[PDB]
């Protein structure tokens, strides 16, 4: 078997943004590089709103 | 252009528009004819009172 | 987060009579009142915002229609038939059925199938794809110019990371993002950095102190490792011999050491190296101890120069002066530093000058200050590369007060006490000066440049007691860097972040406020009494409802006691005339279009500046287009009727007139005002007619009834109604045609083209690029 | 037609204080030590009445 689990089913997704959520739901399976954690920001600017 | 606007609106009753021609409306014409009369006494002289 | 609009909001509308002979298109965008006496710019802002919510292009937003659309059974035909929009199946019933009345042919089947695939759907170079679709001219202009604002704000991925890579500290993981968003993410991002110096600048006091009580809080949970004082207290008294018979001066300093006030001191002095000007005080006792003296030496040793005063500078000499060469503030009073210096040296006391801390940069952009270079100073005073005192000959200049005889002829009673006590505070100082200075740099993170270089200890509420000066050094405690203060310095740091973004936003709309609402002042009692009551309503506005400003203003703007009201009262009369630079946003370029179409196109939005009261039996040049019975819309009003020019009333003089009885009788055409009309148009046949008489006379004035027409279509050769409209009516109402309205034999005039983003793209919700180490 | 003074010593069109140094007279109060000898805290009284 190519995959314990496969990253995702292909007859699930529709468009290229299902591709993304579905591979941040299987990556746990997966041997990753950098294990997530909370994340850390350094720049945010707010917009003034209608 | 808003300032604009405003001082052309009163000073010719209608607001610039960019396919017509900026004339000064009526007020520019009344203005042109009086010049003419006061000039000489053959002048036209044909703005209304009203 | 970015919307995703799926549906074109097109607003056309479609009229046609019973008998199908005439049909048109009107495009409804609502009707809104107009006050005049006053300024119409001010009052098409407010609707602005009004539309804007209507066709749903106030917020961010990406068009998503390129899905809309359907396949035709032909084998033929591939295209893709659009749905959005007017449907040209209604435009073919309408077409058809004014053919009916003609008695021509109905539309054949290659007529059909040209009108049926107007609409379409077809993909560009770049990949998005074009909806032409039938809809109206302004909701085309006003949706598509809001769409290239928005777009401004939206770049790909890779170029948002290279803006900030230079922020990016080296002690976090870095995030690892798929392919997909590599190849194809997008980020709606504003990146334009607002000052909050306005803020500042105007209230020093103010916004110093929310700050550094923000910043002191913190630093005072810091761990610290638990040394005992025995050790420290035992060399002492071994140094200078303390006996427990005798009075010493010894025993002054030890009973007066306490470490209870620590973590707030260890606040301070972070205080003192992340900021460039934090000047700190200090106040000894009337009658001068070995406790003030040693105080003092220790501030002149281990803080920066910039903490320090030359007024405090000054009153710390006269301290020493006062215990060391026994004399008294009087006498000391009137020398000035230089005289003090040679008094003090005369007598073998070396520590008599200020030294000027070593400033370290750091190693990443400080936040909120692109392009620049952050710096803090060292603590306690060592340089860095050399890892020792900016002084090189403190071990001499202490030998030198130990053999020094001070307050006594006879005996080295009090110099080997300073000395054997200033040696311990060197060597703390030695030992513990890393712990201070990764301490600092973590703080000095958290604060921009403008705040660096602009707050300042105006109020001097943090002052050091001589007892707790001496105690901190004495008994000076590593510092540790446990887990949990990590990470609670990380969440500092995001509500830091959200605080500064806040700020900058309440600072660009009460700008924005003052220049709009206020001009500027005279030295007269109207002006005075003018601006007094607009400052009050405008207050009164803003917050009313939810309030404009956050609640992170005002905090800052309450921090003296004062009310939320009255201390942004204050705030927006200090920045009247101000010449700070506002950036324009997209919100402020779609209001300004839609502010500027409102005032150029009336006739879309329910009110005109001319109307014309006419008698029935001039016959008047009209639209005869729509086919309207009896039209009370002209292509222009005429200039010349009958060969002379129409009179020209305002409505200021028409109120006034008193023989208007007379001037009705020839034709007049009243301006100078906001005329707001409505108008039906019924499919059925009838006397077209207004709702209410076209004016009403009082003895206080002559006034304008609202105006509703009754718009009928015509059938010529009816006697009933032809007959009605000369008789029955004597006055009739003229004004521009409408913009909006157009004819259906101009259907192709409504075409628009809407482009929409590709369908491959991806919005990344949150864009930073680095993890947190634990 | 009359004139009157503006109270405060305001002037409405700078609205500020006449004196243009001020702020920094009320920072040299702060500081400054005036009865070292027989007082505690005067120049830091007097400057916080002040502002």
């Amino acid at each position: 078997k190519l995959f314990e689990t496969s990253p995702f089913d292909p007859l699930t997704i529709k468009n290229n943004q299902d591709v993304v959520d579905k591979l941040y739901a299987t990556q746990s399976s997966s041997i990753q590089e950098v294990v997530p954690t909370k994340t850390f920001a350094t720049e945010l600017q707010f917009g003034v709103t209608s | 252009d808003v300032p604009f606007v405003q001082a052309y609106s009163k000073f010719a009753d209608d607001n610039p528009r960019h396919l017509r021609v900026k004339t000064g409306g009526k007020m520019a014409n009344a203005l042109t004819n009086v010049i003419r009369s006061y000039y000489s006494i053959n002048a036209p002289a044909i703005v209304p009172q009203v | 987060e970015l919307i995703k609009v799926p549906t074109i909001p097109h607003n056309l509308v479609l009229i046609q009579s019973d008998n199908g002979k005439h049909a048109l298109i009107k495009e409804d965008l609502g009707q809104w009142p107009v006050e005049t006496g006053i300024s119409l710019v001010n009052q098409a802002g407010v609707f602005a915002v009004q539309l804007a919510n209507k066709l749903g292009i106030d917020k961010p937003f990406v068009l998503d229609a390129g899905s809309n659309y359907f396949t035709d059974t032909s084998f033929i035909d591939t295209r893709k038939y659009c749905t959005d929009g007017l449907s040209p199946r209604e435009i073919q019933k309408a077409l058809n059925r004014q053919r009916a009345y003609y008695d021509r042919p109905e539309l054949t089947i290659s007529e059909n199938k040209t009108l049926l695939s107007q609409s379409i759907i077809y993909p560009d170079a770049d990949g998005n794809d074009v909806s032409i679709i039938f809809s109206g001219a302004m909701s085309h202009a006003i949706f598509t110019y809001a769409q290239s604002q928005w777009n401004k704000n939206i770049i790909k991925l890779d170029d948002y990371i290279r803006e900030i890579t230079l922020t990016v500290p080296k002690q976090y993981r870095p995030r690892r993002f798929k392919e997909i968003e590599h190849t194809h993410g997008y980020v709606y991002r504003e990146l334009n950095q607002g000052s909050l110096l306005p803020l500042v600048d105007a209230n020093l006091k103010e916004s110093s102190s929310y700050y550094f009580k923000k910043l002191m809080s913190s630093i005072s949970n810091v761990p610290v490792d638990a040394r005992t004082l025995q050790s420290a207290t035992a060399a002492l008294a071994a140094d200078t011999g303390q006996a427990v018979n005798r009075a010493q001066h010894v025993s002054m300093l030890t009973n007066r050491l306490t470490t209870a006030n620590a973590p707030t001191v260890r606040a301070i002095t972070v205080l003192t190296c992340m900021f460039k000007q934090f000047r700190i005080g200090m106040t000894y006792a009337l009658d001068p101890n070995i406790m003030d003296v040693a105080a003092a030496t220790c501030m002149l040793l281990f803080r920066p120069a910039q903490s320090i005063s030359d007024e405090q500078y000054r009153y710390c000499l006269q301290t020493m002066a006062v215990f060391l060469t026994n004399t008294t503030y009087d006498i000391v009073n009137n020398d000035t530093i230089d005289v003090l210096k040679m008094k003090l040296r005369n007598q073998g006391w070396p520590f008599v000058e200020r030294y000027n801390a070593v400033e370290i940069d750091m190693s990443v952009e400080p936040l909120r200050s692109p392009g620049q270079v952050g710096r803090y100073y060292n603590p306690f005073n060592i340089d860095p590369l050399t890892k020792k005192h900016v002084e090189d000959r403190l071990e001499e200049f202490i030998n030198q007060v130990q053999v020094g005889r001070f307050r006594n002829a006879s005996g080295n009673a009090v110099g080997t006490t300073l000395a054997a006590f200033l040696r311990a505070c060197r060597d703390k100082t030695s030992a513990n000066w890393r712990g201070y200075s990764v301490l600092v740099s973590r703080y000095r993170s958290l604060i921009p440049n403008e705040l660096f270089e602009s707050l300042r200890n105006i109020s001097g509420e943090y002052n050091i007691n001589p007892q707790d000066e001496h105690s901190f050094f004495f008994a000076l405690a590593q510092i540790n860097a446990d887990d949990e203060f990590i990470g609670a310095i990380d969440k500092e740091s995001a509500e830091y972040l959200d605080e500064y973004a806040t700020l900058a936003r309440d600072i660009s709309n009460s700008l924005t406020l003052v220049k709009a609402a206020f001009g500027p002042l005279e030295r007269t009692s109207g002006s005075i009494i003018n601006h007094a009551n607009n400052l009050n309503k405008v207050i009164n506005h803003v917050f009313a409802d939810k309030p404009l400003i956050s609640e992170t203003m005002l905090k800052i703007l309450t921090i003296d006691g004062t009310t939320g009201k009255d201390g942004y009262r204050n705030w927006l009369d200090k920045l009247v005339g101000h010449n700070y630079p506002v950036y324009v946003e997209p919100v402020v370029n779609i209001m300004n279009f839609i502010s500027a179409r409102f005032v150029a196109d009336s006739s879309y939005f329910g009110y005109t500046n001319e109307i014309m009261i006419m008698p029935n039996h001039i016959n008047v040049p009209v639209d005869d287009r729509f086919g309207f019975r009896d039209s009370p819309f002209c292509t222009s009003l005429p200039r010349t009727i009958m060969g002379n020019d129409v009179r020209r009333i305002s409505y200021n003089v028409f109120s006034m007139m008193e023989d208007i009885d007379d001037v009705i009788s020839e034709g007049f055409i009243l301006y100078d005002a906001y005329f707001n009309f409505s108008y039906d148009i019924m499919t059925t046949d009838g006397v077209t007619r207004l709702k209410e008489d076209i004016l009403i006379v009082t003895d206080t004035g002559n006034d304008i009834k609202p105006i509703h027409f009754y718009i009928y279509f015509e059938n010529r050769n009816d006697k009933k109604l032809r007959y009605e409209s000369k008789m029955n009516v004597s006055y009739r109402l003229y004004i521009k045609t409408p913009a909006c309205l157009l004819p259906l034999s101009d259907y192709m005039r409504a075409q628009h083209d809407y482009v929409s983003p590709s369908s491959s793209r991806v919005y990344i919700k949150d864009p930073a690029v680095v993890y947190t180490r634990s």
